[PDB]
């Protein structure tokens, strides 16, 4: 049974090192959402900091590749950086050749081109992550693609990743089913946040505090994360009415 | 068991098996004692025949004019890490005219077993060296073991039976670290030590083989009538 | 099953069993800790006195990257080494590039890729060390802890090897017991009494304490050992509180 | 070419003409030699214009990947990226840079990397074939902590001397004000500074 | 060669005359020195004629994979950061000077491009041996929004300008038009003011002039079969 | 480390065999079948396509016969593909030959070019072999017309009558009993197809399923010509053979 | 020294009335000296013509190149390369070496089979394409072609009149040049035949 | 940090089978259901969009595209290995044939370079084979209209019409009795679009489906005039409206 260990075919047409590395996009136990407003583009993640030895400033899974494009990663830590150096290099590197800013939807198309190859040849193994990237775009808008370990990436309205990523979907899917539009009719990126970040709340039913979130915002010409205290500010707007 | 088939796989228990049995190989060599005082450095070496008509199987090499060592286990493996530490003794010369520390010696042959632990392909070295020298810090004594770890010591002794020496230098500890300037005396303590190992077998004058250095001494190797004056 | 038995294969789980293999290396070695205080980082390490015959304060554990970091590490010890001597590479290569010496965060990633590289492939093993590291920048203190995985986070507080639980214990308590924070000389003294403390689980044979510090105000941001009357003064500190 | 970085109280202004000649045709009258290698690290360019060009490009491509991994690079970093792409392939450049930055902790700086690929750190700094005829003006007049209007009008005027002698050099005096405040592009025309 | 690149009120034009030379013969009369490289950007070529073309079509061949790949419309950004990269590496032994011009989604540009591998942003430029006269009438006649068919004219003028004065452009005017929101119209044979007159005679020989002294069919099929 | 996952396709068992070989031979006899059959004034090969399907286009499609230069023409049986790798090789190695000796390559020395790189993976590489069986069709002015077959263990041969692929056994039986070494290239398309006829696992032979290729030195003044036959083509020969 | 004038020789090519002319001059020498009266410069490709001038091993090398490379065309498309796609080929394969030329002066001249329309077309050693209507020359004595052909064509005429003009061309062009003449060939090319003339010139 | 892996992972199994080959064919037949029929003025090329989510933007995934102006192609099997097949495509069009001979690949040409790729996967070492079918249709001057069939072995075939993927048995049954050498454009799109709904579940309109033909030069989408001879992309992707159209005379 070395068709399970490497990335060759079994005899049902499968790829069984693909789909333990889609196990593997869990092992945090973190929930991540991304929708997009009219200007903006927002993306929010549960933070986890169960030591209090850790240094809680140094603990994310939200990466800024470039100036424009935000990552958001499900899965662990060392393959999710391995995956932010990658696409930071590639960004720049295409900036350089081509003399525009990479857009968003290209470095997803990619980084998953790059995770196909991890699933044809044989001595790389595919990296356990699922990779949201995030901007506005100055072609096509606000802009949301999402990579795996097969190799997939598509574009989405709106997306959520992680062990209850489900909930949050449909949940999403209800509020697009009577809005009938493909983003959050808002005009600041203030609250697309506390849009996104209520519906979080009521998907997962579970109450947030400050240092139990983590934010990024992609606006024209710049992608940015939220510090404690902006969220803190989010929170508060919520609870008030 | 599963996990001893190379050297790239560690064990369930964190154990890399192929680099135990390279140590192995050095407990079936044959015995060899190193020890210092503040200014000598003395190796000694029981060297093993293959049958009477044999040659005795050399266990000392010179590095240096400063430094050298004594081997336990593969001959081979401890022709080319000799060689190793000749050229970076030697670079040190030519490039920095500067003698090699023994402490940095250690660090190197340290990092060049390291690497055959890690990568495919590649073996562990089966041999164990005990490295004497003098240098800007007085005189050392090193033991390499080829899983990478090297260790300054007053006194050791490796291969078969090398855990009476090793006791009886635990004992002598505060006596032979004290014998400055008087190398005989410090060789006759080695000597001493090296027959705690002995079964069956004694010392004669083509069985032992001893290396000194110090502060106006060069690594030197004595074997045959030279060593009859020790027995 | 034998999904154990090549590096960077996917358990059905998700694991990569090898990498959790490396963690029980590091889990047999000696104690080694990391303590962030004021305007530094104090590190210090258990050696196991095997033998009479090993030579006091010159089977040094602890070793410099730079001028700037210190990195102590737990496990096999030449695997340590390789990573440092990696460590010196990146930081060699970023100070030619940029002139400034490597930030510890920039340093981290660089010993984080390399180690997570090694988890990639099957024709390499992954490392069977976790390092604690860290030091002095222009943001300030920063320490770090690294696994066989390529994981690493900063920390207030590190601790890997035998006595890991112990010493975060200790650890945990010195956080709630300092919000505004622990002075450089005062994280010597602490890491003196953590490794005592830690030292129950390697009860058997004797130790020697070893300790080095980066701190802005008492080394100029620079790694040095702690040596002779300070070094002296840490070990009746610790033996004072473990009796 | 006439390029001049100049330190002052509250940053940093680099100045230059804007001609470019192949011998003695002027090529183009309305050049830009002030060039962007970052938000707030700017460079002067003389010499062969692939070559500035082709380093300009590099590091501001190296800048641009320093930032994604460590945050805003220093003054002093981007002048040794500069520094170590002109030193390595000194026997293929005719590059003379000198690169200008604001930090808020450092503030103002200015590095000038002439064609052995050398780096000095200076007050002000002054290149391109038209300096030669103002060592002697911006000695005398050059002073230390000026204001942005003394700063201004001290370029202005050693431009357009540098303008006034060199064929090489003329057009407009462009400049960029680099401070806390932000990035300030001015411009100069013939009209203006020719009846200083 | 003469070839101008000039910008009017909503788009970006291209002028370059239709002869090529070896050394002082006229090697052609008619030859398209614009250059394609995607649907709505083109490049003015001068220099080695060779290679003025092999790079333009082989930036354009990558041009077109890229577009391909990104399912973007190409920008001229793109295409001048790739032809200068190229032409920077060969240190001028690629002899081409090139105005490249074109539209995207950013809006209408117009750069130069030299041999190695230096870059100029312009309002209105020209290059070749033509370009002396061509600049000079561009000079005395630019103006900030132009209409389309004040800068026909003007460009036009420019290459005329060329043709007229230097030995090395000569024979038609080609321009290509490039507006923002519309197709791009390429004109060959945009002015066609050197058309040779009638010859005096009529050189056609008495057949049989010509001494023959073998004649053969030529086999040019595959396989005469049974 | 990889050593693990290799198969080690260049090696002997312990009888002496080559297993991989062995198992594409096996490969190959499930392929349909290919004959070619010379005679004294040319060659036939004849070669019954596999995927019998209405809809298939069989005009444009190429399965079995394929033409290496203007003198020499080859039927594959096996994979396609690999076949088409290895086709691409013998037809550059033809040009390289009369680009130097301004000549066109003897038949024997392509045939031995393509049989040595398949040799090659045999014994070196650690790759599988070309699961390809070879008849090539030649003419040149040494030997005249020549058929040779080559196998994935890179071993050539030489036949006045051959078939390769499925039902060779039967197939060589029944060309052993009616070839005959003074015959004409009229008479060998009728035994090829006859042959097809009689072997074929298909419940009737017809023009869709096959491709048929002559080679004759009956060409206009002495020249040879390769004709790959079109549908209508072998319609017509069916036909006149009478087989449908 | 100059390697196009080594060898020295002409090509020619006409377009006429469905029809198009290709001709060459016979010389072959080492410099001053004559070597060969027989070499002929043009060569054909299915019905696509290809004439070279220039270095003699370089126009021997080319030929052999392009016949391969159309023979390797042919059996891949299934069908003989058209005239446009070997100007094409042309270009390109004298371009690949940009930085250590072929020293020649090739001339592509035929018939599309599909369209029926004449083509001729010229290239410089490193591959720049110059497709003329009219005419194209190449060689030693190039400039004394330009001379004739500028004043002795006209367009559309018919294959027996063009074989005169294109014939009278290169014999008054080559009677001018030391390093051509020796005999001369032409080629009148139709849609499907093709006759081939050798000419009877003074042999000096 | 080496790559060991220099032998075939496909390897003949005592049977004569390539396993690997099959077991891609079996991740084919998983796939979703694709088909292609060719006219005498057209070829069309179709296949469902199914969308892994309804907030997906099935937009964004094309799985019919454009290799040259005049072929295009569509697939059953595994996305990211057709993804990569078409980048590889596009690309090789232009290094082995458009930067040599100036125009674009003859159809069977494009097609052969695709195969040898796949080729190669089946034989090179530590690569296992492409996971997909292709179902490549384009024109060229002298060959016409052509639809081919590309499999994980690297082997080709031409079609009249076929099927592949889910119920693609069930859908060549469809088009043997529906096909003839009559056909025009329009007729082919409509027996498409009825092939195509056998197979669909759910819903059925422009927006799940995906459709485009190989037909007449189209000078509108070429982008610039002033050259006769280019007279525009005969490859043309149909709108969710142009779809819609023809499901009401369905
Ligand atoms: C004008 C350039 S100028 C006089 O330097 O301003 C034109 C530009 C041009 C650009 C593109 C094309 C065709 N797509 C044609 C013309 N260039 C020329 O006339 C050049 C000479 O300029 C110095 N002509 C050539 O390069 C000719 C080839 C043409 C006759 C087809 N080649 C040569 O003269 C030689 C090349 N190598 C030699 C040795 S000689
Ligand atoms: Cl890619
Ligand atoms: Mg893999
Ligand atoms: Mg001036
Ligand atoms: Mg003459
Ligand atoms: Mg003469």
């Amino acid at each position: 049974g070395y068709d399970r260990h490497i990335t060759i075919f079994s005899p049902e047409g499968r790829l069984y090192q693909v789909e333990y590395a889609f196990k593997a996009t869990n092992q945090t136990n973190i929930n991540s959402l991304a929708v997009r407003g009219k200007d903006c583009t927002v993306v929010i993640s549960q933070k986890k900091v169960p030591d209090k030895l850790l240094d809680p400033t140094t603990v994310s899974y939200i990466f800024c590749i470039s100036r424009t494009i935000g990552m958001v990663v499900n899965g662990p830590i060392p393959d999710a950086r391995n995956a932010a150096l990658r696409a930071k290099a590639e960004a720049a590197e295409f900036r350089y050749k081509y003399g525009y800013d990479m857009p968003c939807d290209v470095l997803a198309k990619r980084m998953a081109n790059l995770s196909q190859i991890y699933t044809q040849r044989a001595y790389m193994r595919p990296l356990g992550v699922i990779l949201t990237f995030v901007s506005v775009d100055e072609e096509l808008g606000p802009s949301i693609y999402k990579t795996d370990p097969a190799g997939y990436y598509v574009g989405y309205k709106a997306t959520a990743t992680g062990p209850k990523q489900q909930e949050i979907t449909t949940n999403l899917e209800n509020h697009f089913k009577k809005s009938k539009i493909d983003h959050i009719n808002e005009e600041s990126w203030e609250k697309v946040v506390e849009f996104a970040i209520t519906h979080m709340i009521d998907a997962l039913g579970t109450e947030f505090s400050k240092n139990d979130l983590e934010v990024g915002v992609a606006t024209k010409d710049k992608f940015f994360t939220l510090s404690a205290e902006n969220i803190e500010e989010r929170l508060v707007a919520i609870a008030e009415q | 068991n599963n996990y001893d088939g190379d050297t790239v796989t560690f064990s369930p228990t964190g154990r890399l098996f192929q680099v135990e049995y390279a140590l192995e190989a050095i407990k079936q060599g044959s015995v060899t004692v190193g020890l210092r005082s503040n200014t000598h450095a003395v190796l000694v070496a029981l060297k093993r025949n293959a049958d009477e008509l044999s040659s005795y199987q050399k266990k000392i090499i010179k590095c240096d004019e400063h430094m050298g060592l004594s081997l336990a286990g593969l001959a081979p493996d401890a022709r080319v890490l000799s060689n190793y530490l000749r050229q970076q003794c030697n670079y040190s010369s030519l490039v920095f005219n500067r003698k090699l520390a023994v402490e940095r010696a250690g660090h190197l042959l340290c990092d060049k077993a390291q690497k055959n632990t890690q990568s495919y392909g590649g073996r562990p070295y089966g041999v164990g060296l005990l490295i004497i020298g003098y240098d800007k810090s007085g005189a050392h004594l090193l033991e390499f073991q080829p899983s990478g770890n090297v260790t300054e010591l007053y006194g050791t002794a490796i291969g078969a039976r090398s855990q009476g020496a090793k006791t009886y230098l635990e004992r002598t500890l505060d006596t032979f670290i004290k014998i400055d300037g008087n190398p005989d005396e410090l060789i006759k303590a080695g000597v001493e030590a090296i027959s705690q190992s002995l079964r069956d077998e004694s010392l004669t004058v083509d069985n032992l083989s001893i290396a000194i250095v110090g502060k106006d001494t060069p690594f030197t190797i004595y074997d045959g009538e030279a060593v009859a004056k020790y027995i | 099953t034998g999904y154990d038995l090549s590096n960077s294969v996917f358990s059905p789980d998700g694991r990569n069993f090898q990498v959790e293999y490396a963690v029980k290396a590091v889990e047999n070695g000696t104690t080694s800790i990391g303590i962030k205080c004021n305007d530094g980082v104090v590190f210090a390490v258990e050696k196991l006195i095997t033998s009479k015959l090993l030579v006091p304060q010159k089977n040094v554990k602890i070793q410099v990257v730079d001028r700037h970091i210190g990195c102590v590490y737990s496990g096999l010890i030449p695997d340590g080494r390789h990573l440092v001597n990696r460590g010196r590479e990146e930081a060699a290569s970023f100070k030619k590039l940029y002139k400034t010496p490597i930030p510890i965060p920039a340093f981290a990633d660089r010993l984080g890729q390399y180690v997570q590289a090694h988890t990639l492939y099957n024709s390499v093993r992954p490392f069977g060390v976790s390092t604690i590291f860290g030091g002095v920048d222009k943001n300030g203190a920063h320490l770090y802890m690294l696994e066989p995985s390529g994981s690493y986070w900063g920390y207030k507080g590190a601790a890997t090897g035998k006595g890991r639980q112990s010493a975060k214990a200790e650890l945990e308590k010195l956080v709630d017991h300092h919000p505004e924070g622990l002075s450089a000389r005062e994280a010597v003294k602490q890491a003196a009494k953590i490794i005592y403390l830690a030292h129950e689980d390697n009860k058997e044979k004797d130790f020697e304490l070893e300790i080095s510090w980066c701190s802005l105000s008492e080394t100029n941001g620079l790694h040095k050992f702690v040596k002779g009357d300070l070094l002296q003064e840490a070990i009746d500190f610790a033996q004072k509180e473990i009796n | 070419t006439s390029i001049m970085a100049v330190t002052f109280k509250d940053g940093v202004i680099l100045g230059a003409d804007s001609r470019t000649t192949t011998g003695a045709y002027i090529a183009n009258r309305v050049t830009d030699k002030l060039t962007r290698v970052h938000d707030k690290i700017w460079c002067c360019r003389s010499g062969s214009a692939a070559d500035t060009q082709a380093i300009a490009d590099i590091v501001q491509y190296h800048l641009e990947l320093y930032t994604s991994q460590y945050g805003t690079p220093s003054t002093e970093t981007a002048a040794s990226v500069f520094k170590e792409l002109c030193y390595e392939n000194k026997d293929n450049l005719t590059a003379g840079i000198i690169v200008a930055g604001y930090d808020d902790k450092n503030k103002g700086e200015v590095y000038t990397i002439p064609l052995g690929g050398s780096v000095h750190k200076l007050p002000y700094a002054i290149a391109g074939s038209g300096s030669t005829f103002i060592y002697g003006y911006c000695d005398k007049n050059f002073r230390e902590n000026m204001s942005k209007e003394e700063t201004v009008d001290f370029i202005k005027h050693s431009l357009s001397q540098a303008i006034k002698w060199d064929g090489s050099s003329g057009g407009v005096i462009r400049m960029v004000v680099l401070t806390a405040a932000g990035v300030e592009r001015l411009i100069f025309y013939p009209d203006e500074y020719e009846q200083l | 060669t003469t070839i101008a690149g000039l910008v009017f009120q909503d788009g970006v034009i291209l002028g370059a005359d239709t002869r090529a030379t070896n050394d002082s013969v006229v090697a052609d009369k008619s030859c398209e020195k614009i250059h394609f490289i995607a649907p709505k950007i083109y490049c003015c070529g001068a220099g080695v004629a060779a290679d003025a073309e092999a790079v333009t079509q082989l930036i354009g061949s990558n041009i077109e994979l890229h577009s391909l790949y990104t399912s973007r419309e190409p920008r001229v950004v793109s295409a001048l950061q790739m032809l200068k990269q190229h032409l920077f590496k060969y240190q001028g032994h690629i002899g081409a000077y090139l105005i490249v011009a074109g539209v995207d989604p950013t809006g209408s540009h117009l750069f130069s491009i030299h041999a190695h591998g230096s870059t100029d942003v312009g309002y209105y430029l020209s290059l070749g041996s033509g370009s002396l006269a061509a600049m000079a009438v561009l000079e005395s006649h630019w103006k900030q929004d132009l209409t389309k068919e004040e800068a026909i004219k003007l460009a036009s003028d420019a290459i005329q300008a060329g043709i007229w004065n230097d030995l090395g452009s000569g024979s038609n005017v080609d321009v290509c038009v490039m507006e923002i929101g519309k197709d791009a119209e390429y004109l060959r044979n945009y002015l066609t003011p050197n058309v040779r007159e009638e010859k005096q005679k009529s050189y056609k020989f008495p057949r049989g002039t010509t001494a023959v002294l073998k004649e053969s069919i030529v086999n040019i099929c595959d396989i005469q079969e049974e | 480390g990889s050593r693990r996952y290799d198969s080690r396709t260049t090696i002997f068992s312990p009888e002496g065999r080559l297993y991989q070989v062995e198992y594409a031979l096996e490969s190959i006899s499930h392929a349909g079948t290919a004959i070619g059959i010379m005679a004294s004034d040319g060659i036939v090969l004849a070669a019954e396509r596999k995927v019998t399907s209405t809809l298939l286009e069989q005009d444009t499609s190429t399965e079995k016969l394929y033409k290496l230069n203007d003198k020499i023409a080859v039927a594959v049986a096996g994979l396609t593909a690999d076949a088409e790798i290895l086709i691409n090789t013998a037809r550059i190695h033809a040009q390289n030959y009369l680009k130097t000796y301004n000549e066109d390559i003897p038949v024997e020395i392509l045939v031995r070019r393509l049989s040595d790189i398949k040799q090659g993976y045999t014994q070196h590489g650690g790759l599988r072999p070309f699961g390809v069986s070879f008849i090539y069709a030649g003419y040149d002015d040494r030997y005249g017309y020549q058929l040779y077959t080559s196998n994935p263990s890179g071993n050539y041969t030489g036949w006045k009558a051959i078939s390769v692929g499925a039902n060779t056994s039967a197939a060589q039986t029944l060309l052993q009993m009616d070839y005959k070494d003074d015959m004409k290239v009229d008479d060998a398309i009728e035994l090829a197809l006859k042959t097809l006829s009689k072997t074929t696992d298909s419940s009737a032979l017809t023009y869709d399923r096959l491709e048929f290729a002559t080679i004759r030195k009956g060409a206009n003044d002495g020249e040879v010509y390769q004709k790959i036959f079109k549908p209508q083509e072998i319609k017509d020969i069916l036909v006149k053979t009478g087989i449908t | 020294s100059d390697p196009s004038s080594i060898n020295g020789g002409i090509v020619v090519a006409m377009t006429g009335k469905d029809c198009v002319a290709i001709a060459c001059d016979l010389r072959l020498g080492s410099q001053s000296l004559g070597v060969s009266n027989k070499f002929e410069k043009i060569f054909h490709y299915g019905h696509v013509f290809l004439g070279i001038t220039g270095l003699a091993t370089d126009v021997t090398t080319l030929n052999e190149m392009f016949r391969y490379k159309t023979n390797l065309y042919k059996l891949k498309e299934e069908r003989a390369i058209e005239p446009e796609t070997f100007t094409q080929l042309v270009s390109s394969s004298l371009y690949e070496r940009r930085f250590g030329p072929y020293f020649v002066g090739p001339v592509v001249a035929g018939i599309n089979s599909k369209s029926g329309k004449p083509f001729i077309a010229g290239f410089d050693l490193i591959g720049c394409i110059d497709e003329a209507k009219d005419f194209i020359v190449s060689g030693t004595a190039s400039d004394q072609l330009f001379g004739m052909c500028e004043s002795l064509y006209e367009p559309n005429l018919e294959p027996e009149d063009l074989f005169e003009t294109i014939s009278q061309a290169l014999l008054n062009a080559a009677d001018r040049d030391a390093l051509s003449g020796w005999g001369a060939v032409v080629y009148i090319i139709k849609k499907d035949e093709v006759v081939k003339r050798y000419l009877k010139m003074r042999q000096d | 940090m080496t790559d060991r892996y220099s032998f075939s992972l496909t390897t003949f199994s005592p049977s004569g089978k390539l396993g690997q080959i099959d077991y891609a064919l079996t991740a084919v037949k998983q796939g979703v259901t694709s088909l292609g029929i060719k006219a005498t003025n057209g070829v069309v090329i179709a296949t469902e969009k199914k969308s892994s989510s309804p907030l997906a933007m099935s937009e964004t995934l094309s799985k019919v595209s454009l290799l040259t102006p005049d072929i295009g192609a569509v697939y059953s099997g595994m996305g990211p290995d057709y993804r990569v097949l078409v980048d590889k495509s596009r690309k090789v069009a232009h290094t082995s044939y458009k930067r040599i001979y100036g125009e674009y690949p003859p159809t069977k040409l494009l097609v052969s370079e695709v195969a040898k790729i796949m080729q190669e996967a089946t034989q090179s070492g530590g690569v296992r084979p492409f996971g997909v079918s292709l179902l490549i249709a384009g024109h060229d001057e002298f060959n016409g209209f052509s639809l081919y069939q590309v499999d994980p072995s690297g082997s080709y075939f031409p079609w009249k019409a076929t099927a592949i993927g889910k119920g693609s048995v069930a859908a060549k049954t469809f088009l043997e009795k529906r096909w003839n050498d009559e056909l025009e454009l329009e007729d082919a799109i409509h027996i498409a679009l009825l092939t195509l709904k056998e197979s669909v579940e759910g819903e059925f309109n422009g927006d799940t489906i995906e459709l485009a033909i190989i037909g007449d030069e189209n000078p509108d989408l070429l982008g610039y005039t002033g050259i006769p001879t280019d007279k525009g992309p005969r490859f043309r992707k149909l709108t969710s409206q142009e779809i819609n159209d023809r499901l009401e005379a369905l």
